[PDB]
């Protein structure tokens, strides 16, 4: 009936200071298919992000991945925010210089 | 042995905002896409009209231009003859298609989620109530039940057309399942809680297909403890995933990840120093 986002934030190359990348974020396991997932750099939005189709896996809860083009800096932090009936407010997840 | 599906989402909130979209897959690479605003199946790839004559594939995509306008119209017929659970916000899934065997045949199916929960299914000639199903749903499905036409195409589309369909993908398709896709790799350590432990992470992306071996290794020693995680995708339709290993100061020294890939051949073995 109800179910909350699991979030997940990570880079498709290794990130390295300077050199171009791209942020996925994968949110899954929602239920409704209705949620609006938004790419923070510092605090403001990133203008343009890619979303993939919403799908739903075969234990019926919803999937989808929203990504951008984005460049790892040394004084830049990039994050995840999600709004989900399910979810009493928006959830942010930071991305960590690793994934 | 590749498992075609069509997953299509309805969403009735009220008498005046319903939407259905839909999206295929063929395996792990989507196929085709049918946004609410479209009027016709848009193909996500070169080869998603199999080997179908337009002519044919036009006839096709009529049927589903008429199915929808329909089925969404129905639903509000069946919302009325809704009770006890008079509960508007309607979402329903319905997963169709067919898993393709070499040897053997191919198998269909037709499941429909109601409210998230798997209620209904199709089966050899009828539309059955699957256990935990509400009780109203009974009286519905037994009036549907009587249309002939409806349950005759589908036994079509369900036994028939789906493997027509699917084998002349996998002849088409072939360049882009058969895609080897080479990965990168690069690691990561990260503390763990209020101790002198931490953990290292080999993060491995940009292969495919799925199947993949990372595990860290101390010499020709496999470390058990190793930890894989999920299969996380990337928008070029290509996995990344990420072995973990809890330590301990001190011995992180000559420990490494070894990444296992159909792509490779002389693998990637990437020493922590």
């Amino acid at each position: 009936i109800q179910k909350t986002p699991q979030i997940q934030v990570y880079s498709r190359h290794p990130p390295e200071n300077g050199k171009p990348n791209i942020l996925n974020c994968y949110v899954t396991q929602f239920h409704p298919p209705h949620i609006e997932i938004q790419m923070l750099k510092n605090g403001k939005k990133i203008p343009k992000v890619e979303m993939s189709d919403m799908s739903f896996s075969k234990d019926w809860s919803f999937y989808i991945l929203a990504h951008t083009e984005f460049t790892p800096t040394e004084t830049d932090t990039y994050a995840c925010r999600v709004k989900h009936d399910s979810m009493a407010e928006p959830k942010t997840v930071y991305w960590d210089r690793d994934m | 042995n590749y498992t075609f599906r069509c997953l299509q989402m309805s969403s009735f909130a009220n008498r005046s905002w319903s939407r259905t979209d839909s999206v295929v897959w063929l395996g792990d690479l989507q196929t085709h896409r049918w946004s609410n605003d479209s009027a016709t199946i848009s193909f996500t790839k070169p080869w998603s009209q199999g080997k179908l004559s337009n002519q044919q594939w036009e006839k096709l995509q009529h049927m589903f231009q008429v199915y929808r306008v329909s089925f969404t119209r129905d639903i509000q017929e069946l919302v009325k003859m809704m009770s006890p659970k008079e509960d508007y916000p309607i979402e329903i899934q319905l997963s169709a298609g067919c898993e393709m065997y070499p040897g053997n045949a191919s198998e269909s199916f037709l499941h429909v989620a109601f409210q998230g929960k798997y209620v209904v299914r199709f089966w050899g000639t009828s539309w059955q109530t699957v256990p935990g199903a509400p009780s109203w749903l009974d009286l519905p499905i037994k009036v549907l039940n009587a249309d002939q036409g409806t349950s005759a195409t589908v036994q079509m589309l369900l036994n028939d057309t789906c493997p027509l369909f699917v084998r002349g993908l996998l002849e088409a398709g072939k360049s882009d399942l058969e895609k080897q896709e080479k990965p990168v790799a690069w690691l990561s350590s990260v503390p763990s809680s209020a101790h002198g432990h931490r953990q290292l992470v080999c993060h491995v992306s940009g292969f495919y297909p799925k199947p993949v071996w990372v595990m860290w290794m101390r010499g020709d020693q496999e470390q058990q403890g190793t930890h894989r995680g999920d299969f996380l995708p990337n928008a070029d339709e290509t996995w990344y995933l990420q072995a973990t290993l809890d330590v301990e100061a001190g011995e992180e020294a000559g420990l490494a990840c070894r990444v296992k890939h159909s792509s490779l051949g002389g693998q990637d073995i990437i020493l922590y120093w």
